[PDB]
RNA sequence: GAGU
DNA sequence: CCGCGTCAGACTCGTAGGATTATAGCATACGTG
DNA sequence: CACGTATGCTATAATGTGTGCAGTCTGACGCGG
């Protein structure tokens, strides 16, 4: 039969009755009271209005039904808020509560990383102030001459451009070929090679045998002041207090301990000093 | 790693704070710079070469 | 656009 | 049977980077140094 | 208090979508009427 989601909800709310304003004024009386079913009524009622507005404001920002379901949020606010009292009619009262929650839901939702209203209304104005640059310059204007106009900072203006930069897609196959995409090109820079992996090993096991080489208090001062072959990195307390409580004794064998291995260096550093690039 | 920690504290070479992105030649191409051109924004301060 |  | 639907359709190489729109205007509210 | 991020209300009447493309391939194998 008819699958569309769309057309299956239009239909729906076709078949509901439109208000005149006295049948409006008397279903909103009770409905602030708390009636339920009037609420209910005047909603039903109204909903080819939301579906009207939703035609406009939606074109490119969202699926027509999303546009449509914020909407109804949005009348919902305007059937809580309504005062039968005030001649004015509903559907005028409605019209404003249901662009503003469409508008809202589309400064958030559109944007894949979510923009604070703030930031994006600014940058509005950025924009329709560019258009009017534009239509008298003949060209799309500057950063810095939409700068001058505003009569702010050129770093504002341009910062505010760079959040306005939208995202590519990582599947998008490039140059119109459906052969290969970003992915397929688009390393991993963090991940070093075996070689950098193989670089490592080879340090922190060179630095075992040298470590060695030392007289065993000052090894051992060395490993559990560094946390190299102890767990944790033993501040000078605890390592005085695990041997010698002399806490500044741990710092005189940690110091001896390097000098020695600045002479080992001196000696055989012709290896050791291959390691700065 | 600690293995820095200790190796940095020994020759003191304490690592800057800028890194190093410059362009350089692609491998096993080479030939002879014959032209070049600048391109700076509005406001920064243009270069010497600039 | 290059061999298949 | 007829008709409508779903499923497949060679292997490596290349080149080059890149693009759209628009969401008001102002007052109050919540969380951190 | 300020700075960053959020929630909020505005009162002529207005009350059922469409839109932008898709271009139709081919021989085979199953699945409701």
């Amino acid at each position: 039969r008819v699958l569309d989601a769309t057309q299956l909800y239009l239909g729906e709310i076709g078949y509901s009755p439109l208000l005149t304003a006295e049948e409006e004024v008397y279903f909103a009386r009770r409905a602030l009271r708390g009636d339920v079913a009037s609420r209910r009524r005047m909603i039903e009622s109204n909903l080819r209005l939301v579906v009207k507005i939703a035609r406009r404001y939606g074109n490119r920002g969202l699926a027509l039904l999303d546009l449509i379901e914020e909407g109804n949020l949005g009348l919902i606010r305007a059937v809580e808020k309504f005062d039968p009292e005030r001649g004015f009619r509903f559907s005028t009262y409605a019209t404003w509560w249901i662009r503003q929650t469409i508008e809202r839901a589309i400064m958030n939702q559109t944007r894949t990383i979510r923009l604070p209203i703030h930031i994006v209304k600014e940058l509005n104005v950025y924009l329709r102030t560019a258009r009017e640059l534009s239509h008298k310059l003949d060209h799309e204007p500057s950063a810095e001459e939409i700068a001058e106009q505003l009569d702010k900072p050129v770093d504002d203006v341009s910062r505010m451009l760079r959040l306005n930069e939208r995202i590519t897609s990582v599947d998008t196959p490039l140059g119109g070929d459906s052969e290969k995409a970003l992915l397929d090109i688009l390393a991993d820079e963090k991940e070093n090679g075996p070689e950098d992996t193989t670089q490592d090993d080879d340090m922190k096991q060179s630095i075992v045998k040298w470590l060695f080489e030392l007289n065993a208090k000052q090894r051992e001062v060395l490993a559990r002041r560094f946390g190299l072959l102890g767990y944790e990195a033993a501040t000078l307390e605890d390592v005085g207090r695990e041997i010698g409580l002399t806490r500044e004794r741990v710092r005189q064998i940690q110091v001896e301990g390097l000098r020695r291995l600045r002479e080992i260096l001196q000696t055989q550093g012709l290896n050791i000093e291959a390691l700065f690039l | 790693t600690p293995e820095e920690k200790l190796l940095r504290a020994i020759f003191g070479e304490k690592a800057s704070d800028v890194k190093d992105s410059s362009l350089r030649v692609p491998n096993g191409v080479s030939g002879t710079v014959i032209d070049v051109q600048v391109f700076t924004r509005d406001g920064v301060e243009k270069d010497k070469r600039a």
